[PDB]
């Protein structure tokens, strides 16, 4: 079972800054198997990238990833006020497709 | 006394090149003697298939 | 070497221990192309490029 941990945990702290999430997994994500969530306070989670980088539709491509072995970026280029959710990981090598902790939670 | 190479003049340069091959160094006499014929060294070459 | 002067060497008259480039993984790729990492690989090859 590949755990995923994620490692800036509060470092948003309501950020004006472009952000570095990361996510590490105990075996290294084989074939960018990796997925983001956008979950919006009282809302469900929405798809924000697949692969390592791919984006997605109805999503900037101010979203970007930049990952490979241990699949870790998800990059603001220019932050928005609205865009502040918690964002999720979740790979599909080997786990029951299990997710990460959050690293944008009050 | 000693017989040692110094002229080389067979190629001027390269651009390509597919198949290098360099045996391990030896030595060799170089020294000319003077007599009959001692040594003969039989060689054939054949190219088919590839 | 760096990117814009790319080293080349050319791996040639030996055999290779193609289970040489993932049991170590400590590669990120091992990502093979058209010969994949298989028994194919570990295999007759006319040169070797690296
Ligand atoms: C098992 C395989 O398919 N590739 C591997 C990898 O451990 C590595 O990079 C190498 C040393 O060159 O050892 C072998
Ligand atoms: C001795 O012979 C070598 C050839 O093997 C030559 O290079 C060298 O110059 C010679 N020594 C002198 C003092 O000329
Ligand atoms: C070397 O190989 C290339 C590859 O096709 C060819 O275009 C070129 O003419 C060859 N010769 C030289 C001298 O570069």
């Amino acid at each position: 079972e590949i755990v995923l941990t994620q490692s800036p945990g509060t470092l948003s702290l309501s950020p004006g800054e472009r952000a570095t999430l990361s996510c590490r997994a105990s075996q290294s994500v084989s074939g960018s198997y990796l997925a983001w969530y956008q979950q919006k306070p009282g809302q469900a989670p929405s798809l924000l990238i697949y692969g390592a980088s791919s984006r997605a539709t109805g999503i900037p491509d101010r979203f970007s990833g930049s990952g490979s072995g241990t699949d870790f970026t998800l990059t603001i280029s220019r932050l928005e006020p609205e865009d502040f959710a918690v964002y999720y990981c979740q790979q599909y090598v080997n786990s029951p497709r299990t997710f990460g902790q959050g690293t944008k939670l009050e | 006394k000693s017989w040692m190479e110094s002229e080389f003049r067979v190629y001027s340069s390269a651009n390509n090149c597919t198949f290098e091959y360099v045996s391990q160094p030896f030595l060799m006499d170089l020294e000319g003697k003077q007599g009959n014929f001692k040594n003969l060294r039989e060689f054939v070459f054949k190219n088919i298939d590839g | 070497a760096s990117v814009y002067a790319w080293n080349r060497k050319r791996i040639s008259n030996c055999v290779a221990d193609y289970s040489v480039l993932y049991n170590s993984a400590s590669f990120s790729t091992f990502k093979c192309y058209g010969v994949s990492p298989t028994k194919l690989n570990d295999l007759c090859f006319t040169n070797v490029y690296a």
